[PDB]
């Protein structure tokens, strides 16, 4: 789950983390009435969206009249700000970051994430902040440092100044340097993060540490013990469906093509898409029915699948599950029926009934395929939305 | 044969629970010897003809089972896996979804120093065909056999199974070691405990986008595994930073796609399938 | 450090803990008042002193009146209180701890420590409670029950259920019990505590867990991070030499015996006082300089040691350190002429210089013999102390 | 000789400072291969002629010191101990007094989990008479000789260092393993390493109130140790219940006193003695 880049940095806060003075604002003349809370100008607006790469879309912008700021609230608040790293749609802005201008003599990287290969938090820093971090690492990787967090201590002093020396800072800057990392690695433990990316670290002309950006990434698995967090998640930036699907216990995630699968199970829902796209097929989406079929939540499978018009299509690759195979065929007329699914839907159906089904299916007279196997299953989904 | 048998001694953690409950009478039926449960409270009661135990320790003292099957809500589950270290288990198949990144991290820790062997967390556990199973896996479809399975999918893993059967391989043993990122047990764990097991001929080994268990287990596989092994790897037409369903399935920083576990497993000397219908057929070439 | 029962009670009560309702008067009309806002009497009132045993030396009582609060808070209050855990000249109460009563049903033991030799910190039940837990731990072994915290993992709550269950709670006890153990086990970690004693914990008439009394002993080593702690500190409680000693650096431990020793090191320390015992003396106290023996030091030595009118001769046994035998001489020459020491003083001194220190020693003409060797040295003061 | 000879290259953590610079100054004097320190903030400049580096790792890339001797304030020690185990020191010798009890905890379950081995805290040092000297002991008392000595004390070492040499015997090594309550090593560690060292004859171990590692070594040593061993334990009259100078010098529950430790050494054959002063006498008995 992501947080805002205000919600973390009232989150560093919290935790004596130093970031720029600033006020999420809500409406234009909060905003503007804003400005003179921070001091004087100029300042920086930033929208307030999840996805990254607000600055090369126009979404951060460094003014310097309250009239300004004004402007660009008024630009965005409610408009959907596109990014590279949204989809085309964007994400809504319904927050404008006002905060300080910031002084920088030198921008660093910090981050934080749970390494799975070493199966401990890693925190890495570089020099070469402002600059996407994978990029970095691609091409001086001699330049990125990391450090293991010791799930039996907990982050030590040392690491921090590890990379602080690394980073060649020196003086005040690395006890800052040190009490930054102390205190995101607390963070992270603390709430459970997947993810923590201060891009960039600053260094001010005035020679200090500041959090010029933040970007938090919360494991959803432990929101049940992270009650403040749970109620950061805003679910304005993220597909709709995600969240309805997720309420009827179904792993939701839109895709480009057209033919919609419907399949138990995260594995063989990849899988799945993947045959589809073997034999020249276009997965529209990933749908993972993974919780008991019953027949109502193969409606709102349906319904949820396709709410997304590019869909002509629809595969359902059912195997096992807790449900019987008539009792699943049963529900897929039923919501094909009820939903008014108006596309072919192939079925793959195996285990107990799975003929039984089958009939079933065949004998609604529904535009429903019971496929026989999977590559068939495939072959006919594919082939039912040849011209359509 | 590997992990259990038809003589592992299970007890099951969350054993009164419905999944508890419904599972465990699937592995009695089958033959596992289920020989008792925990569920903090119900000591002293009966349940499927077993004994239930307040702690692991009363239970493990009582039946000498050295193996738990754990079916613990999330926010439960560090405490029943470390409850089961601590008792003496040697052997954890922990089929609960969920669990904090975090709480896996310091479990993979104490797992690995306590000498504990886990499956999971969101696993569909483990069977050995005809002889013992553990886990959520349907009984019916397998086949004792010469294939030994490791996946991080339970559904993918049936349909390596399926084409087991039907090609008439069977199973040695299939361990589903789950979908999490941070697993008690990994490819390289299981692989290197199917090379020393004379029954598995063959070994499948099904993974998916995220992490780098896949690309190091070929690492391994080329320098250790001398068994044919037929490959898989699910999330080609992934999104990257997406969870795909289990929490996983994530390709972080660009790394850990399904295109560069296929292919390093290929330059590891693996049979890798693009299609997962295909499973049995490369076997059938490899065998 | 010890703290006072109810200063261990407000900590229990900060993590949630159950302690009686009680305040903690320092004086009579305190006390008298607080029955009232305790409520319905009777009320328990107990004079507040490090020791234990409080009860078998009239310190603790049930009263029923306001009058009978007022008449125990005047006759403790400024008065010491001896008990079979304090010398035979008892702790000062200035504490008089007036909580409501409690209707006991059942009576356990809940305490933890570092055990040293599985080198963690090991939390103890048992259903002997109101009982000196040791006498449980010599007659009926297998009441007591055990868990180590493991350092990994922090205090778990299968560990407190372990106990719960092996303890025989049920019902709710069990959740309740778990809640204690994981509040004082956190309490033991996040305070540096070094030890943990609720004796006894209580199972009310009402069903209910409660810590009927509490005993918490911080680790002295922590006090710098625990500024909480630090303030807690009573320091009438201790024999007033121990915390002037350690402004000193010096270690200072007060026994029965006539013979004052003075060494560098706490095992040579303790050697040299077995020494004597040895040859027949009668140690008359502990006294490690250990801090180079400068010699203001070695007259803050001699206050402290003589400072106890018991002390008929005072034997200094130094071996090596970081001044030489002979400023070492100097210092004990100077603080038995200035200090104004009228016993003999009998010098064990190793290291270089030794010799040339002895004979400055014997020079000064002051009552101070160089001893030539350790075992001479206790002869040596043994025979001095003989008549006087 | 045990864990230091003329080869072992020694860093020094907070080599810059007060004891730091005085004793390894010291340790220089006397030949020990200090190599090095690490102070952080004046990594890049000169001290005692050695370089000093910011961080530990800095000073064993640049020296390939596995040694490390520490005389870093209490408040930092656990953050000085733990960034020399991971910067792979082999052997950390920690002088510092004072460090929490729950920070020695902490380091000891990682030193033995990491393999290095760590003689401290609130330790003299170690120092094998004529080739190594690490810690603060006076190097003039040794001489390089047959005896192994352990002890939970700095001066009472002093002491059968003093007498050893006088009687000729001469010292193997010296081994103060500190007062606290949780030290690094303990009797049976060091016993172990006299019992396989060949220059070693006869070993004196020192001990005193507190604890139980002398009861366990003297079981150990009945049991493991062949060479004879001299024991002597101080705090015969030490009362119950209260810190005697060490941290560790403390009889808590009743439990580890000086008689108990005595007896439980005698019953396990080895020679014991009242008085300190006549650890020199009962070695010549048994050698
Ligand atoms: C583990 C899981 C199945 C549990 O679900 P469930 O059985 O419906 O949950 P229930 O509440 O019925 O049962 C849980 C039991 O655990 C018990 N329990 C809780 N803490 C416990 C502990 N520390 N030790 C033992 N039992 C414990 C409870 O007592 C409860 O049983 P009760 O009803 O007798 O009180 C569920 O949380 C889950 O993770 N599902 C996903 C499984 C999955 O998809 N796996 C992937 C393989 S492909
Ligand atoms: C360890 C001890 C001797 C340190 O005392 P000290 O030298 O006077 O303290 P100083 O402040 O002079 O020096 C400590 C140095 O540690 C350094 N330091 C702090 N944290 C550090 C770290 N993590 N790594 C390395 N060095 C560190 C400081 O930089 C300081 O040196 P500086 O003056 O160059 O800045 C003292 O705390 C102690 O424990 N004394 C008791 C020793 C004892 O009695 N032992 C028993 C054996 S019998």
């Amino acid at each position: 789950m992501n947080l805002h880049e205000y919600q973390a940095k009232q989150l560093f806060a919290r935790y004596g983390l130093p970031a720029p003075v600033g006020y999420a604002c809500t409406t234009p003349r909060e905003a503007e009435e804003a400005a003179s809370k921070i001091g004087a100008g100029p300042w920086v607006v930033k929208c307030q969206v999840h996805a990254g790469g607000r600055g090369k879309a126009g979404g951060v912008k460094v003014v310097n009249s309250k009239e300004d700021i004004r402007a660009f609230a008024e630009n965005w608040l409610g408009k959907r700000l596109v990014t590279y790293q949204t989809d085309a749609n964007g994400q809504p802005v319904n927050q404008i970051l006002v905060e300080a201008a910031t002084d920088i003599a030198k921008e660093l990287y910090l981050g934080a994430v749970v390494d799975r290969s070493s199966r401990r938090v890693v925190f890495m820093a570089s020099t070469e902040g402002g600059v996407e971090i994978e990029k970095v690492a691609e091409e001086t990787p001699h330049l990125i440092h990391k450090v293991a967090l010791d799930p039996l201590t907990g982050p030590m002093p040392y690491q921090g100044r590890e990379l602080a020396f690394k980073l060649g800072l020196e003086g005040k800057l690395v006890q800052q340097f040190t009490k930054i990392f102390m205190g995101l690695a607390t963070i992270f433990l603390e709430r459970d993060l997947a993810l923590i990316e201060i891009n960039p670290l600053v260094i001010t002309k005035q020679g200090d540490l500041i959090c010029l950006d933040g970007k938090l990434g919360a494991d959803g698995n432990a929101l049940f013990r992270q009650p403040d967090l749970r109620e950061m998640r805003d679910q304005s930036q993220e597909d709709p469906r995600e969240a309805q699907a997720a309420q009827w216990e179904l792993n939701y995630v839109a895709l480009d093509g057209n033919i919609g699968c419907m399949v138990n199970g995260a594995g063989l829902a990849m899988g799945t898409m993947d045959i589809v796209k073997l034999h020249g097929g276009e997965p529209a989406n990933f749908l993972d029915v993974g919780g008991g079929a019953t027949k109502e939540r193969v409606t709102e499978a349906f319904k949820i699948i396709l709410s997304d018009d590019k869909v002509k299509a629809v595969l359902v690759n059912i195997f096992g599950g807790i449900v019987r195979c008539d009792l699943i065929a049963d529900g897929i007329i039923g919501a094909v029926a009820e939903v008014g699914v108006n596309v072919p839907v192939v079925v793959r159906l195996e285990g107990n009934n799975a003929e039984l089904g089958a009939k079933k299916l065949a004998d609604s007279g529904l535009n429903i395929i019971a496929a026989k196997g999977l590559t068939d299953a495939a072959q006919q989904v594919v082939a039912a939305v040849e011209g359509k | 044969s590997i992990l259990i048998d038809k003589n592992t001694k299970v007890i099951c953690q969350g054993f009164t629970g419905s999944q508890g409950t419904f599972h465990s009478e699937q592995a009695i039926a089958y033959g596992t010897k289920m020989v008792g449960g925990v569920t903090p409270g119900k000591g002293g009661t009966t349940h499927l003809g077993l004994p239930v135990f307040n702690t692991v320790r009363e239970a493990v003292a009582a039946t000498g089972a050295t193996a738990s099957v754990i079916y613990v809500p999330a926010p439960f589950c560090k405490d029943s896996i470390l409850e089961a270290i601590d008792a003496g288990i040697k052997l954890i198949i922990t089929i609960t979804e969920g669990i904090p990144t975090l709480d896996m991290l310091t479990v993979k820790v104490k797992l690995d120093e306590a000498g504990v062997r886990m499956i999971g967390p969101n696993a569909p556990g483990v069977i050995t065909p005809g002889e013992c199973k553990i886990g959520i896996q349907p009984g019916h479809i397998h086949k004792p056999g010469k294939v030994g399975i490791v996946s991080r999918s339970g559904t993918l893993t049936y349909e390596a199974v399926k084409q087991t059967t039907d090609y008439g391989f069977g199973q040695s043993t299939c361990v589903g070691i789950g979908g999490d990122p941070i697993p008690g047990s990994n490819f390289i764990d299981i692989l290197e405990m199917f090379e020393k097991d004379p029954q598995t001929e063959a070994i499948v080994m099904i993974g998916e986008i995220g992490g780098s268990a896949e690309e190091e287990a070929a690492a391994y596989i080329k320098e250790h595994v001398t068994k044919p092994v037929v490959g898989y790897i699910a999330g080609v037409t992934a999104p990257k930073g997406k969870r795909m369903g289990h929490a996983g399935a994530i390709i972080a920083g660009g790394k850990g796609t399904a295109d560069e576990k296929f292919a390093a497993l290929e330059a590891a000397g693996v049979k890798t399938v693009r299609s997962l219908a295909d499973i049995g057929e490369a076997l059938k070439t490899v065998l």
